[PDB]
């Protein structure tokens, strides 16, 4: 049940440095260090995302792929930087510029050679490989760009594997990019034509998350990152140990993914709570499924109430009671009917994992496919046309390479989804 | 003579190694001690490793654990084309060992989850195969029912109708228990608000110990496993009895332990007890055969058979004027020294065929009609290699047995 | 609304499968627009539009169903023939045919050019093997090529970078077709034939599919792959009925769920008209196969 890690662009390169921070204590591995985990069970699913290498030194499976040398550097320079070898370092000294044709076309195409040679190299591993995990930026130039690329051309070397995304999405209050909106609509075009399973991350909401939730008066880039490296490790280490209800990205998709438009699931967080203050460890059951199905606690500008749950997924992990989740989710099913789907009796796919986040007692991963995610789309399409209508940015585009047609087409495939998310929704 | 198990799927596994512990604890054989006649097909590699890891690591052969080293999913379709075709040569080269390996075998004992993917793909082609070149022996599958409002999966019934619909024409006769039904008898008669997955397995194991372990051994009145099939199922299809345990006292609480025969048969025609959703709602029995082991007179039998032929309560089918199959085994109701079974010296197995279970399959069959009308996670069956044939035709063929059980129960 | 037209063709019984078995033709061929369905049995109606029996020879198919598109051809509107049915149908004789009795897609060539103030005409012939499009005209046999296809503000969906050949006489085109037999692979290859005409401008532009068959007895995928590309082309095609019907009814497509679907979008549902092939086998066994184009293709 082996998978890849891919890191593209700023964004996706800073949150791998983060996820790898993460995940190095869920597995107990040191920067340059072996096994130092606290229980033995970790050890059985370090070929997830390591590779067997010099017996101490567990190398991750990770490819890293920017046009910033700096950006690159400066992770390589850090806590785990060295963690990863030279070889999966796909750096394009070239225009790393914030554009998606610049980034894809020109200096883009260039470096996708050198990277497929890599990740080909890290497929073909050993034993059998399930997925290819992939980090990157809506609103950048390497990461919607190149990664765009990037996937295109991994569905096509292999088509029997899946592939999950994580992608930060511009953010609607103040987008920190001029050019995102231009960008975005280009990016998610690739990824619902391209990727199966892909997660939505705003800047904004782990904001909110981190001021209401969380007591944090300076949530840095940091600080936001390594919340959303937890998340993912619920969807991916979680998901290899054992458990009372065992779960992975195959049986996630065939029960989250109700069409072939891959469909964009909003992610959350179970055990949210401040260090001291709010330790009340008021984690028992109902209090879980308070917290996941929280409107103020999705890692997404869109919340659940805008729209209705078409699939849910129930990533926990812990020891606990099968008949109190499930019986719980009945609850919820119940009592929120009004928006939990109408042409599917059961949507939410309960799972147990049998061990805890280390130093976290109970806790689960949200994973839910609602189509209040219509209104992320509407958002980044309207602030799109407001610009491509006069067409400010087009010559930052069309000195690269871009097609007139292909930029209407990105968003006419955007909307397309749009008006079939509606289908659903009524 | 001897009886092949073979427990496939997640669920499988898991009941499979629950139900040979109590198998070896009555047998009075320790983990390291004779060879069992059973596998373990999975394609989830975690599930067969818990065998490996867990009780009874040395007391099962590697050879009777097959495990695949890819993805299973939740999808008849995997389990059935894309990866159920690599491993499945696998799993009857083994099988067919075993079979050569007993002198004169009975049968086969199947053990899986209606609602799964290795627990319904692979266990339709599996019996596809055994049909064909075992059609001469017994198929006794016992088939886990998803529970009827608390599934465990989105595409339950889509794997659920699947399996059943193919196994119909390739099982003499299977077992089915619900596993809502299992809830409801740990929190009403066994008074537990904690009823782990594991603690469900140990009441199923408790039945098939009485249905086959038990049954096997030389008591007053023993039931062949052929017999099960002659007097279970009037029709060549493979219908569904239910499994009922009449000791369900938790030892702790209520301690009533002496029980008259009287007793013990009557607790097995109550809803309350009877491990599975089909409630008598205007079920009608057809076949019912009752299993005693332990402290029994045959006299005291025939008395209580008698005395519940002439309730009236309990309809029977107008064609059938005598349906009560007696089975007396000499054998005691052994119980986990750990569990929650109160253990008691007799105990009634009842093991019958009703028409509420059309009521319980048109549950499951609506629940399917739902998501079909707009065909929902489909693709994720037909991109395995599965066309709408394998749906549609489906559809009307397990339609078909809400009509079987219309006509040949009801109608007088 | 225009109707896709629905025709149907049965396999003829040679002396090779009379002397194996019956072969008895479960269809029976009721009136030029339907059938009578009885294979042991299974009664049902065809309610196509076109059918012809296992006597009228190769010409004749393209004799009734191919000349009508002659006729748009001329009209400028584009049209799209697309052959189905079930494994060893005969489709690919039906389409193709051969020297004697040429096919409806070589006989088109013969008519379309026959018919063909100065024309033009532009000829493309491409194999689509594990959904990837590969050039008959240009290379020898089974690499990338490099083309996609893009949308343009009518809507429409354009292959981009694909071959262009002049041709002046309809063997000129046929030629073409017997290099793309030649450097032809199969699956264990779509075949799609593009003739697009100018008058003189109003073009239309023609193709031609034959699907070929890979069944299972008892490449990567293949199987699962395009298992997928009928599934959505039955949904597909399910979509449009409805919306066509017109009562009041907007549906999506799925038309993005397979790549097969959206390339032949603008020939379904874009400028351009299609007629519906289904060539059926009259043998017992092979019902199975033909239930399931029998119900897709007929409502029962
Ligand atoms: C003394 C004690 O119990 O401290 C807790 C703690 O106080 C709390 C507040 C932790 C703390 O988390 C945060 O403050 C936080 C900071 C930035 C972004 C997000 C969260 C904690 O830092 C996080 C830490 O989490 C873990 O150890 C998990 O294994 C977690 N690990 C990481 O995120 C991680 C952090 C640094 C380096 C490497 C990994 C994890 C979660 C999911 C999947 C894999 C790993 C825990 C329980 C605590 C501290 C240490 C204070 C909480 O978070 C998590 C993810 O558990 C915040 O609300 C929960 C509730 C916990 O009780
Ligand atoms: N009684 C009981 N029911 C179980 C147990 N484990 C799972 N189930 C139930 O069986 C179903 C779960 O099947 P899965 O575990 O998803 O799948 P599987 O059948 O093992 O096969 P795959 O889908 O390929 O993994 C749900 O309805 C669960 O409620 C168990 O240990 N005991
Ligand atoms: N009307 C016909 N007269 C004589 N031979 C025919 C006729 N129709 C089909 N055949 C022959 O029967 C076989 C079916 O041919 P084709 O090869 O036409 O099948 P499909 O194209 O039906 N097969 P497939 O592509 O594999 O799915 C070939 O050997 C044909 O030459
Ligand atoms: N959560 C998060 N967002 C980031 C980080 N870095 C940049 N972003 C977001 O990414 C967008 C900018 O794209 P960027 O990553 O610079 O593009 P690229 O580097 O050219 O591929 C902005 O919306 C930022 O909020 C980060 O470390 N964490
Ligand atoms: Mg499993």
């Amino acid at each position: 049940r082996e998978i890849v890690h891919i890191q593209a662009g700023q964004c996706g390169n800073q949150i791998g440095a983060k996820f790898w921070e993460v995940i190095s204590d869920e597995h107990g591995i040191d920067p340059t260090g072996s096994y130092h985990g606290d229980s033995d069970l970790q050890l059985e699913r370090i070929n997830v995302y390591y590779n067997e290498a010099a017996g101490n030194k567990y190398v991750p499976r990770a490819i890293l792929v920017d046009l910033e040398p700096g950006t690159m550097d400066s992770v390589r320079s850090g806590p785990f930087g060295q963690i990863f070898r030279p070889d999966n370092f796909v750096f394009g000294q070239s225009g790393a510029g914030n554009n998606w044709a610049k980034g894809h076309y020109t200096e883009g195409a260039e470096l996708v050679d050198s990277v497929l040679d890599v990740v080909r190299k890290e497929s073909e591993s050993c034993d059998c490989l399930q997925g290819f995990q992939l980090t990157h930026s809506l609103g950048g130039g390497t990461g919607s760009g190149m990664g765009t690329l990037l996937i295109s051309k991994i569905r096509e070397e292999y088509p029997d594997r899946i592939m999950n995304t994580f992608s930060v999405v511009p953010s609607p209050k103040v987008s920190d990019t001029v050019v995102e909106p231009y960008n975005a609509t280009l990016s998610v075009h690739q990824l619902v034509e391209n990727t199966d399973e892909t997660y939505c991350i705003d800047n904004e909401a782990l904001y909110d998350i981190c001021f209401r939730t969380l007591k944090l008066t300076t949530p840095t880039y940091g600080d936001l990152n390594h919340l959303v490296s937890a998340t993912m490790s619920g969807v991916t280490t979680c998901l290899r140990f054992p458990g009372q209800l065992n779960a992975d990205l195959r049986k996630l998709a065939v029960n989250m993914v109700p069409f072939p438009r891959l469909h964009f699931f909003m992610p959350g967080f179970a055990p949210l709570t401040s260090r001291g203050s709010q330790q009340y460890r008021a984690l028992t059951v109902p209090e879980l499924t308070q917290q996941m199905f929280d409107a103020k606690n999705m890692m997404a500008a869109c919340d659940p109430r805008h729209g209705r749950y078409l699939t849910v997924a129930a990533v926990f992990r812990g020891r606990m009671s099968m008949k109190e989740v499930d019986e719980q989710m009945l609850n919820v099913q119940n009592k929120n009917s009004s928006y939990f789907v109408e042409w599917i009796p059961n949507n939410v796919k309960t799972a147990v994992c049998d061990i805890p986040p280390r130093g976290l007692k109970m806790s689960a991963t949200f994973i839910g496919n609602s189509t209040a995610i219509q209104e992320l789309f509407k958002r980044i399409s309207e602030q799109f046309t407001a610009m491509f209508r006069r067409k400010a940015f087009l010559h930052w585009y069309t000195g690269e390479g871009m097609d007139e047609m292909e930029f209407t087409e990105a968003e006419s495939n955007m909307n397309d989804l749009v008006s079939e998310y509606q289908q659903y929704q009524d | 003579r001897e009886c092949i198990s073979i427990h496939v799927g997640q669920a499988g596994v898991q009941i499979g190694n629950a139900c040979w512990e109590l198998y070896c604890l009555e047998h009075g054989i320790q983990p390291d001690g004779h060879v069992p006649r059973a596998v373990f097909v999975d394609l989830e590699p975690t599930v067969i490793d818990e065998v490996r890891t867990g009780t009874y690591r040395q007391l099962f052969h590697p050879e009777q654990l097959i495990t695949g080293k890819e993805d299973a999913a939740n999808n008849y379709a995997r389990g059935h084309y894309t990866i159920g075709k690599e491993i499945i040569d696998l799993v009857l080269d083994r099988i067919r060992k075993l079979a050569d390996q007993c002198t004169g075998l009975q049968g086969f004992s199947v053990f899986h989850s209606f609602g799964g993917g290795t627990g319904s793909g692979f266990t339709s082609l599996l019996m596809e195969r055994l049909s064909v070149d075992y059609g001469k022996k017994s198929k006794l599958e016992f088939s886990i029912y998803p529970a009827p409002q608390v599934s465990t999966a989105v595409v339950e019934p889509y794997n659920s109708i699947l399996t059943t619909h193919t196994t119909l024409e390739h099982s003499d006769c299977a077992f089915m228990v619900d596993n809502e039904a299992i809830y409801d008898i740990c929190r009403r008669n066994l008074d537990i608000e904690r009823p782990t997955y594991t603690n469900l397995n140990r009441l199923i194991g408790q039945i098939v110990s009485s249905i086959t372990a038990s049954l096997r051994f030389d008591g007053a009145l023993n039931v062949d496993l052929t017999e099960f099939q002659t007097n279970l199922v009037p029709y060549p299809r493979g219908h569904f009895p239910l499994a009922t345990y009449a000791p369900v006292i938790s030892a702790e609480k209520a301690y009533h332990e002496q029980l008259s025969v009287a007793e013990i048969t009557n607790a097995c025609f109550e809803p309350a007890n009877q491990m599975v959703k089909c409630d008598p709602r205007h079920g009608k029995y057809m076949a019912c055969c009752l299993l005693y082991r332990g402290d029994v007179v045959p006299k005291d039998v025939n008395a209580a058979i008698a005395t519940i032929k002439t309730k009236r309560t309990i309809q029977f089918v107008d064609w059938c004027p005598t349906g009560f199959k007696v089975g007396i085994n000499y054998e005691p109701p052994t119980v986990v020294p750990g569990g929650d079974l109160a253990k008691v010296q007799r105990a009634v197995c009842m093991l019958s065929n009703t028409t509420a279970i059309a009521e319980a399959w048109a549950r499951l069959d609506h629940k399917f009609d739902l998501m079909y009308a707009k065909r929902a996670f489909v693709h994720w069956y037909v991109g395995e290699g599965m066309e709408e044939g394998e749906f549609s035709e489906a559809r009307e063929d397990m339609a078909a047995l809400e009509k079987d059980y219309e006509e040949v129960g009801v109608d007088s | 609304s225009e109707k896709v037209k629905v025709y149907l063709r049965i396999r003829p019984f040679l002396t090779s499968e009379l002397d194996r078995q019956e072969d008895q033709g479960c269809v029976c061929i009721e009136n030029t627009e339907t059938l009578v369905l009885q294979a042991p049995q299974a009664t049902h109606k065809f309610t196509f539009s076109q059918i012809f029996g296992p006597e009228v020879g190769q010409v004749a198919f393209f004799n009734l169903t191919m000349k009508e598109m002659v006729k748009d051809v001329l009209k400028g509107q584009n049209w799209l023939i697309y052959t189905y049915g079930v494994t060893n149908s005969g489709k690919t004789y039906t389409i193709q045919g051969t020297s004697k009795d040429a096919g409806i897609l070589p006989q088109s060539l013969a008519l379309i050019f026959n018919s063909l103030i100065r024309f033009s005409v532009w000829i493309s012939f491409f194999e689509i093997y594990n959904e990837l499009l590969y050039d008959l005209l240009e290379p020898p046999s089974h690499k990338r090529q490099t083309l996609r296809l893009c949308e343009d503000q009518n809507g429409n969906p354009y292959v981009k970078d694909l071959n262009w050949i002049h041709v002046r006489d309809v063997e000129e085109a046929w030629k073409l077709l017997k290099v793309g037999r030649k450097n032809q692979s199969f699956a264990s290859s779509h075949s799609i034939f593009s003739i697009r005409i100018l008058h003189l401008p109003k073009i239309s532009e023609l193709s031609l599919c034959d699907l070929a068959g890979s069944e299972r007895c008892k490449r990567l995928k293949e199987a699962g792959n395009i298992n997928t590309s009928l599934h959505t082309l039955g949904r597909c095609i399910a979509a449009l009925r409805q919306n066509q019907q017109n009562r009041s009814k907007q549906n999506l497509i799925p038309f993005r769920d397979s790549k097969l679907t959206r390339v032949f979008q603008g020939f379904f549902t874009g400028r351009g008209r299609s007629c519906m092939i289904v060539n059926v086998n009259p043998c017992a066994s092979t019902y199975d196969e033909t239930l399931h184009a029998a119900k897709f293709s007929a409502l029962a």
